[PDB]
């Protein structure tokens, strides 16, 4: 099949990829349940999470997946924005394919209309650095507030808005999403959410060792191990069966000197505190209490992974390789009683680029709804300090580009008039799906939004809270201009790779 | 690959299959369920957490209802059966609103808005119990009515007395921070229901090595060892194999010289009770009889470590590490014989308001024992709730009908689209007393529509539904009292599970 | 349960058969509603959106679904308007009992509960209505142009409106009498002229001709009605006319002359001057010789009278029909001052009879027009204007339109449900939700959201009054009282009583059997 009907078979495989992430547009979007072959359920609203777990077999559908694979590695998210935009470019030119228009004319007008979208955005993007003489701390407190709006923590939203702007300030210029940790523990009020400057864990170590182990340290040597120091351990045991009854005393003593010589190598290294994923028995916490050493086992490996990056050490499984090359360092080591549980944490690392934000609440649904909004509020205040030239989000930049590409289409004669005029209606998928995913009326909003853009509204968009229209530039809902440029050029390039394909060759194997 | 309204109706039909199966098991007159186990055993129960643990449904919607009951056994305890029925009729009322063309996000946010009105109505019609004084006589009568649903109704007064003292030991009433983790349950076949005892400590089902030992230990000297005071035998198995007569006769020389030296070691150390893993010899218990030394024989593996945490001692593996520092403390160590049954348990009581209680439940049939362990844990969370909050609500369906009247009245004050979600929340809240009338053998609608008329016309306080076929309504006089936190989380976790289901619109395997 | 016998499946068959009648006619409600296309068996396609025609053209054969057909027929005689809206109310009512019958409720308990919702539903529409006067001519004039503006004829709505008010004032004494008969107001239409050339005759106007009687003008007319065919002697049995010669052929012609003149001489003794003959097709009602015998006695000839026109005559002048000449008496005669034939340029050859002087008050509205499509919609505009005056006499009250009493009925019955007890609490809850379909239909037919309009209107009625509703002219929620869309109370208050007795009759039907 070459010519027209091969393009129709590729334009229908584009719909099944866009429909998998059509309802996930927006913070209030619907979740998707993807179940693998093992039987585990995965509920996520993130578009990059769904596309990694689909593994579609169609060759024309594998193109739109690999474009989103390049988007998450460089930018970080926005995989559903580049998918619905690249899909709607094809559905407008689909009745023009059966008319007899060549697919190269689709290419020649997609390269023109994309370059007009770049010149219109850079002429309209406003650099917001010290507008109206405000502090930069108050600007991130307002933009992170709209990310937490219409949520379950709207009663104390002024307190949670100050927590995101304090966590981004403690890091360096290298900002990242994976450096911040979010913990979920049950109990307490909603306003008791404290902040940790460093890495903290739940510390489920409930063995012996009390009335000892001083919690204060100035410059301790942080030991990172994966050894088990239990008496009935699976790796440290001795079973010798004999008839000799004075050898019966020896097999109980030599089994103790196996654990004693492994504990003697810990104190010989000079480590003040020791950390281990495997649990630590009571006779090993007793030995450290005699030599005045701190010990805290049963820590997760993911909490250790953020610890070795900050403290400057590394994880060593065996206890023979414990020396000063792998011991971490910190300046503040304290102990709190947040939520009734013990909490160990380090503060003042030489490589202190990681933190942890503990959540409190009376219900688990009150915590998982926040951490979906907390990771979005972190990337909003990350993009604000990074890119100062921002534009209004919520489909405000899409409705302005639909106005600029419409009247310029009437000034260009030829086959580019009916195509770039269809390119302006193809950019309407961003404000339209914001209404249907929020449950509003998509007819009354878009007809009011396009009427506001003709009268002079250049920053009006779709409000996801109310069923009104509002200036998102004044409502502190922003998006960077360079991300919108990179999302528009990637959408037209992905739409070009489906249109330019005219025949599929399958090798017989 | 299902999307649209046909995928959403597949979720409601799968979730109502779990609700309508457990709709008949609501209340004390609920129809019990037969369960065929995998090994061929057939048990019968009416507990709601037991049904969902054995219901092996391969649908992903039904597995979320199983995931719902993983946390409510520890939080609310009593509302396990009703929360599945409340979640099912909420999706059934959402099915009525689905034909009207409403998006599920407005229904999920509409159910969240209507839930806050029912939470605000619960504490207003509440009543206080434990203000300004501590008491145990009214606290028994509230737990005496709830435990009458199972087959321990003939001995329901005895469990009400010991469960009040068990919760009040490990926690303080003025601190209002109760931990249910410190109260452990046990059981064994044999005896009667009146022999259930409560210890201010940890009791081990182990006997002495000599019946002529004293039945009480007044000294706070407990030695915890691994090898007994004899020629030492290993912890796994002896496996003796004699060589010749010279090996066996030299064994006789080694037996006598350790019968006088190892018992000499307990006097220079200063201990009285000798708890060990293996038993003592027949010739060894003669010398313990003269010098007043008790000993416990044949203690299992994990039974040793649970003694040392309550007594505060340390494990002594060899005889060389025997010191006075590794001793545990206790108030009075005794042994209790349950009538003619030679049980002879190790009763370690501290004679002080301590932080360790274990309730040892007996019974003449094995089917009553595991049903009483869950009934005591159901009574464990009830008295835990009264200390944290003395506010209670009138049960028997009186709380659900009174909350449904305030929701339907406050639905008219909402000029949004979510009024239909609030009116559906009023009729879905009343399905818990409506299934109480159908399970009691009466008309489900005639009993329901006469109690709601009684709560409005002649009297403003709420009345309950006489599901036990008592004299009349107003179960405050019938002493049917449920907690406020158990009711405020009943309407919360049922609403939050609907929002997790209404946000799922695609299952792909 | 076992449930071996199934008598409720016939109730579910009776509900679903009547639900398809109301759901097919639901989108034709309102002025901006969608029209309906029908196809006859011969191939004729006629576009008509009037609900009284589509139910006549549906031709249902189910006995349960036929109960909605005469429900619309009874609304045209009792109120004269509101036709399809009773069916959608009765159709949404049986949809609400589908949820009630699945719950285990017996239908005879719903029948006594829907009557209690009807007794309460009348009380809500009474105090919320606006009482007006019948003697005030400004009220009946202004409220009729507002209802006729939404009809097909609106440019002549300022002319046909005072002609309908002035017609009923000569017949009905204003603000004293309660009974209004629309059969006493005959509308005569003929080709030629415009609608502006109209005449209000206090007597009666006939469409026939006095041919071939050459009198055409009589004073002191004693009008009499004869149903017997004044013709030649005719025997239905076997008879024979014997012939003998040529002089015998002139004798049977004289026998036909003398037999009719013997009947004519019987008319002259009672003083009758105007003869009325019924229309007869099977035999000759009037021969050629009988037309000349009444010309010699100066008696006017009137024939070709429909059976419905006979009802207009006896209430006008007091003439009773006679079956034969031997029963012709003087007591069965009427009274008239003058009878003549007036042939205008556009009114046509009509018989104008003035000067009744008889116990009885009837009027006649003579409407002219050039085309045939002009005068037929002029009569439909008059009959739509005659029904809103008849609805105001029996109920001296006015309410807003656009489904505004239907939202107030859905809110007050919900508050009434919290104070009831027993089975009647849930039936009035289903009665309240079944009344919200009429504003939800008007919200969908006006191009708005059907759920977001009726939900905002319920909150406007809890704080305000019945002024909030759906305005189909501007396309949105506005003040119906300021929009001057006012309907009489008898359109709505009879729509509830007639729909409740139909739902009570449908639910009480248990089994359907066929006899022979
Ligand atoms: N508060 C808001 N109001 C209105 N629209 C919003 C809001 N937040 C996000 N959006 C819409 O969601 C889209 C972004 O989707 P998404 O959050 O999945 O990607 P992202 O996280 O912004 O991108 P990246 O991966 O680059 O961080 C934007 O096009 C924007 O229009
Ligand atoms: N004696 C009683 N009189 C009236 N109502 C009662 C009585 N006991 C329980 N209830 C009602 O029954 C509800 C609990 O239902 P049900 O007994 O089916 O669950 P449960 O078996 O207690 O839960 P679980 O399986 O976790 O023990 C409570 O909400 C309470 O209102
Ligand atoms: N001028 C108007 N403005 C707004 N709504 C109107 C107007 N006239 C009628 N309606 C509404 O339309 C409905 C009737 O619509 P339609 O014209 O299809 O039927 P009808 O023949 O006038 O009345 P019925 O259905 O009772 O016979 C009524 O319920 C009324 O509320």
């Amino acid at each position: 099949s070459q010519g027209i009907p091969q393009l129709v078979s590729n334009i229908s495989a584009c719909q099944v990829i866009a429909e998998a992430v059509r309802t996930t547009l927006g913070p209030r979007g619907m979740d998707k349940l993807i179940v693998d072959g093992r039987g585990k359920a995965t509920i996520s609203n993130d578009g990059a999470t769904i596309l990694k777990l689909l593994d579609v077999v169609h060759p024309a559908a594998k193109t739109l997946v690999d474009i989103a694979k390049s988007q998450d590695a460089e930018v970080g998210d926005g995989t559903t924005s580049v998918t619905l935009l690249a899909a709607e470019f094809l559905k407008q030119v689909k009745p023009y394919v059966e008319e007899g228009l060549h697919p190269q004319i689709i290419i020649r007008a997609f390269r023109t209309a994309t370059q007009l979208a770049v010149n219109k955005i850079k002429e309209i993007a406003v650099t917001v650095k010290k507008a109206d003489k405000v502090e930069q701390r108050k600007l991130l407190e307002k933009c992170a507030m709209t990310a937490l709006s219409s949520k379950l923590i709207s009663q104390q939203k002024a307190f949670f808005a100050k927590m995101v702007v304090d966590a981004v300030m403690m890091l360096d210029d290298l900002l990242q999403l994976k450096m911040i940790g979010i913990k979920k523990v049950q109990g307490g009020a909603l306003e008791d959410s404290q902040l940790v400057a460093g890495v903290a864990f739940k510390k489920t170590f409930s063995y012996a060792g009390f009335e000892m182990q001083p919690k204060k340290y100035h410059n301790p040597k942080i030991a990172l191990l994966n050894v088990e120091l239990e008496l009935k351990a699976e790796k440290d045991n001795a079973e010798i069966r004999v008839h000799t009854v004075e050898d019966y005393q020896a097999i109980v003593d030599a089994e103790w000197n196996i654990l004693y010589d492994k504990l003697e190598k810990i104190h010989h290294s000079g480590a003040k505190v020791v950390s281990s994923k495997l649990p630590i028995g009571d006779v090993a916490t007793q030995y450290f209490a005699d030599r005045d050493m701190f010990c805290a086992g049963r820590v997760p490996e993911e909490d250790l992974k953020r610890t070795m990056m900050a403290c400057g050490g590394s994880i060593q499984t065996s206890v023979n390789a414990l020396s000063a090359d792998v011991l971490g360092r910190c300046q503040v080591f304290e102990e709190t009683q947040i939520g009734g549980e013990r909490y160990n944490f380090f503060t003042g690392c030489p490589k202190a680029k990681t933190c942890t934000f503990i959540l409190r609440g009376g219900a688990e649904q009150f915590m998982e709804e926040t951490e979906r909004s907390l990771h979005d509020a972190i990337m909003i205040v990350r993009r604000a300090i990074k890119n100062d030239s921002v534009v209004a989000g919520g489909g405000a930049i899409e409705m302005e580009l639909s106005k600029y590409l419409r009247d310029y289409s009437r000034t260009i004669p030829g086959k580019q008039q009916l195509l770039i005029g269809a390119y302006a209606k193809a950019l309407e998928i961003i404000p339209r799906q914001l209404c249907d995913n929020a449950g509003f009326d998509a007819t009354n909003i878009l007809n009011k939004l396009r009427a506001r853009h003709a009268q002079g509204g250049t920053w009006y968009g779709v409000d996801i809270n109310n069923e009104d229209i509002a200036d998102n530039f004044e409502a502190f809902v922003w998006e960077p201009a360079m991300v919108r440029i990179n999302a528009l050029t990637a959408a037209s390039e992905a739409a070009c790779l489906i249109v330019s394909v005219d025949e599929t060759i399958k090798n017989p194997r | 690959r299902l999307m649209g309204l046909e995928a959403l109706k597949s979720h409601i039909m799968a979730a109502k299959a779990v609700a309508n199966t457990m709709r008949t098991s609501l209340g004390p007159n609920g129809l019990d369920k037969m369960m065929v186990d995998k090994d061929g055993d057939v048990t019968v129960t009416n507990d709601g957490a037991t049904i969902l643990s054995m219901m092996d449904v391969d649908h992903q919607i039904a597995k979320l209802m199983v995931e719902l009951s993983k946390s409510q056994d520890d939080e609310i305890g009593d509302g396990t059966t009703g929360v599945v029925v409340l979640a099912g009729a909420l999706l059934e009322e959402a099915e009525q609103l689905l034909d009207r063309g409403i998006h599920p996000i407005r229904i999920a946010d509409g159910y969240e808005q209507a839930a806050r009105v029912a939470i605000e109505h619960l504490d207003k019609i509440s009543d206080s119990v434990l203000v300004d004084i501590k008491d145990t006589e009214p606290l028994i009568q509230t737990a005496k009515t709830t435990l009458g649903s199972k087959v321990v109704n003939s001995c329901h007064r005895q469990m009400a007395e010991i469960a009040v003292n068990a919760v009040l030991t490990v926690a303080d009433m003025e601190r209002r921070d109760v931990d249910f983790e410190l109260i452990k349950v046990e059981g064994k076949v044999g005896g009667r229901l009146e022999d259930t005892k409560l210890i201010k400590g940890v009791i081990v089902d182990k006997d002495f090595s000599h019946p002529q030992m004293p039945k009480k230990v007044e000294d706070a000297k407990i030695a915890i060892l691994t090898c007994p005071f004899e020629p030492p035998k290993p912890k796994t198995k002896h496996k003796l194999d004699v060589t010749s007569v010279e090996d066996y006769k030299a064994l006789q020389k080694y037996e006598k010289e350790k019968f006088e030296e190892m018992i000499q070691q307990i006097k220079e150390t200063g201990a009285n009770l000798a708890i060990c893993q293996w038993g003592f010899d027949d010739e060894a218990n003669h010398l313990l009889l003269q010098n007043n030394l008790p000993a416990v024989r044949w203690v299992g593996g994990p039974e040793i470590e649970l003694i040392a945490i309550a007594t505060g001692g340390r494990i002594v593996p060899r005889f060389s590490e025997l010191t006075a520092e590794k001793l545990g403390f206790a108030g009075l160590v005794q042994e209790i014989s349950f009538g003619t049954t030679k049980d002879k348990m190790l009763v370690i009581e501290q004679c002080k308001n301590s932080r360790a209680v274990t309730i040892f439940i007996r019974g003449g049939n094995k089917m009553i024992i595991e049903e009483a362990k869950r009934s005591l844990h159901d009574a464990l969370c009830v008295i835990r709730n009264l200390i944290r909050d003395n506010r209670v609500v009138y049960g028997g369906g009186a709380a659900e009908i009174s909350c449904a009247l305030a929701v339907s009245q406050e639905a008219d004050k909402c000029p949004t689209l979510e009024q239909y979600a609030m009116r559906a929340f009023a009729d879905a809240l009343e399905v818990i007393p409506m299934a109480l009338s159908e399970n009691s053998g009466m008309n489900p609608i005639q009993t329901m529509t006469e109690v709601r008329a009684r709560q409005v016309k002649e009297m403003n306080p709420a009345l309950g539904i006489d599901c036990l076929h008592k004299g009349t309504n107003d179960m405050k006089q019938q002493h049917v009292i449920e907690t406020l936190i158990g009711k405020k989380q009943q309407i919360s976790l049922a609403t939050q599970m609907v929002r997790m289901i209404l946000k799922i619109d695609d299952i792909r395997k | 349960y076992q449930d071996r016998d199934k008598p409720a499946q016939i109730r579910f068959s009776n509900i679903s058969a009547a639900k398809a009648v109301a759901d097919a006619i639901r989108t034709s409600l309102g002025p901006k509603g969608m029209d309906k296309m029908i196809q006859d068996g011969k191939g004729d396609v006629t576009i008509t959106n009037d609900g009284a025609t589509i139910l006549k053209q549906m031709q249902v054969l189910h006995p349960a679904a036929r109960m909605l057909v005469e429900l619309s027929k009874a609304q045209d005689i009792e109120a004269g308007d509101g036709t399809t809206s009773v069916v959608i109310i009765a159709g949404s009512l049986l949809d609400s009992c589908t949820k009630l019958l699945q719950k285990g409720i017996h239908p005879t308990i719903i029948s006594e509960s829907f009557q209690k919702a009807l007794e309460k539903g009348i009380e809500i529409l009474t105090d919320m209505s606006r009482p007006v006067e019948l003697s005030d001519r400004e009220t009946l004039l202004n409220s009729a142009t507002t209802s006729l503006n939404s009809k097909v004829v609106s440019q002549y709505s300022s002319l046909l409106s005072p002609m309908s008010v002035n017609a009923v004032m000569k017949v009905i004494d204003p603000a004293t009498a309660t009974s209004v008969d629309l059969r006493d107001i005959k509308i005569v239409k003929k080709l030629g002229g415009t609608i502006d050339d109209c005449e209000l005759v206090e007597g009666l106007v006939l469409t026939q001709k006095v041919s071939n009687s050459g009198i055409t003008r009589v004073e002191k007319a004693k009008i009499g009605l004869i149903q017997f065919c004044l013709s030649a002697p005719k025997t239905d049995m076997d008879n024979q006319i014997v012939v003998s010669d040529y002089a015998q052929m002139d004798r049977v012609l004289r026998e036909e002359r003398a037999y009719i003149l013997n009947l004519v001489k019987q008319i002259k003794k009672t003083g009758c001057n105007v003869l009325l003959i019924q229309k007869s097709i099977l035999r000759d009602a009037l021969s050629d010789l009988a037309l000349h015998f009444l010309n010699k006695m100066k008696i006017m000839v009137i024939k070709d009278i429909e059976r419905e026109d006979i009802e207009f005559i006896c209430k006008t002048i007091g003439t009773k029909p006679v079956a034969h000449i031997d029963q012709f008496t003087a007591d069965m005669l009427g009274s008239a001052e003058l009878a003549e034939e007036v042939n205008l340029n556009g009114s046509g050859k009509l018989l104008k009879i003035t000067g009744c002087a008889s116990p009885g008050k009837t009027v006649t509205i003579v409407v002219r027009g050039s085309n045939k499509l002009v005068i037929e919609e002029a009569e439909r505009s008059i009959h739509d204007a005659l029904c809103v005056i008849r609805c105001l006499v029996k109920k001296r009250a006015l309410i807003a339109g656009g489904g505004a009493p239907e939202i107030e009925l859905a809110l007050r019955l919900t508050e009434y449900s919290r104070t009831l007890s027993g089975m009647e609490s849930y039936c009035v809850r289903a009665f309240a939700d079944a009344m919200e379909v009429i504003p939800s239909t008007l919200a969908e037919n006006a191009g708005l959201n059907p759920i977001s309009t009726v939900t905002e209107l319920r909150n406007r009625h809890a704080q305000g009054e019945k002024t909030a509703g759906i305005n189909v002219r501007k396309g949105g929620i506005s003040n119906i009282l300021e929009e001057l869309v006012v309907q009489p109370l008898l359109v709505s208050v009879s729509a509830l009583t007639l729909a409740t007795e139909t739902v009570r009759s449908i639910l009480k039907i248990d089994d359907v059997v066929n006899t022979r």
